[PDB]
């Protein structure tokens, strides 16, 4: 199971947005997915932690942090944009022993 | 960085047709079959599990036992094409394609399901042969609910009884109590929406 929070955080545009992914059960051959929601509810991959690092899909201000406790993981909008206003999600792909995909509920950025 | 794409977030199909659904991949030169997953997926019901480059058919749910098939010739075109065969409204919701490739991705494809109301049954009766009270009915299945219009050869609405049940096909049943004489012409058309669609049947009343 995946918790992302807060449900809703709003900030100025220019500064940095702070969300938490937390899994119940983490394993370092999964692969950790940054997902904003499109206007059809369409997951759009912003970037991935896989292997120790975080990587953006197109955009850089997308970071994912691992935190010490390891389950646990910052996903940062850095320099907010009215733009990034919407509606985000974590998930988690697992390729072994079982292909499952998990994902969190949506949480909103308001960017003012 | 690798990414999956859909042509189509939604697909709406007739019931009892064949479904192909798309999730597109980047392949730039020939397939590299080891490296390749697809998962085909709908509501932690496992459909597709394409591994090693061949599929498992031990992981497969019992649903999908003969109706669902990954066209393997499209893979190398870097198209994950998940077919269908003879629809059925509890294959409506919500599907997930999931491709390991050189990096991972996931996308959701809604797929709706419409039954069109074309198998129309009707009945008539007489009710009291004096005053020549007969009572028509018209009968069909579909998805989603459909409302019955009566009109007569003037194309002047009627006021008929409607009842809707299910099969979660609606059966439909309208009936219609009215003095008529020989030849008179009814029609019953059932209205559905999703889209919208009219289908008409139509009753002459026979000699007594």
């Amino acid at each position: 199971s995946l918790t992302f929070y807060p449900a809703w955080l709003t900030v100025s545009e220019g500064a940095n947005a702070t969300f938490t992914c937390s899994l119940s059960n983490w394993s370092e051959d999964l692969m950790l997915n940054w997902n904003r929601l499109s206007p059809s509810n369409q997951t759009e991959k912003q970037a991935a932690f896989s292997n120790g690092l975080s990587q953006p899909v197109q955009d850089a201000r997308f970071q994912i942090i691992q935190l010490p406790n390891r389950h646990d993981f910052h996903m940062n909008i850095l320099d907010t944009r009215r733009n990034d206003s919407g509606i985000y999600l974590c998930g988690a792909i697992s390729l072994h022993p079982k292909l499952k995909i998990e994902e969190s509920p949506g949480a909103e950025l308001v960017v003012t | 960085m690798f990414t999956v794409t859909v042509p189509k977030d939604l697909y709406v199909v007739e019931y009892g047709s064949n479904m192909t659904i798309e999730c597109k991949f980047p392949v730039e030169k020939q397939l590299d079959l080891a490296a390749l997953i697809v998962y085909w997926e709908m509501e932690d019901k496992n459909i597709i599990q394409f591994v090693h480059g061949e599929e498992d058919l031990k992981v497969q749910h019992s649903s999908y036992r003969q109706r669902a098939r990954l066209l393997k010739d499209q893979l190398s075109l870097g198209n994950a094409a998940l077919q269908i065969t003879d629809v059925k409204l509890q294959d409506a919701g919500v599907y997930r394609c999931m491709i390991s490739y050189g990096g991972a991705d996931y996308k959701r494809i809604t797929v709706k399901v419409n039954a069109p109301y074309n198998k129309i049954n009707q009945r008539i009766l007489v009710v009291d042969p004096v005053t020549s009270e007969h009572e028509l009915t018209c009968q069909a299945e579909g998805y989603p609910k459909a409302e019955v219009i009566w009109t007569s050869s003037d194309h002047q609405v009627l006021s008929g009884k409607t009842t809707t049940t299910n099969s979660k096909l609606f059966n439909v049943t309208s009936t219609l109590r009215i003095n008529t004489t020989t030849n008179e012409i009814f029609y019953c058309t059932f209205r559905r929406l999703d889209p919208e669609e009219n289908h008409t049947a139509e009753l002459v009343i026979p000699e007594l």
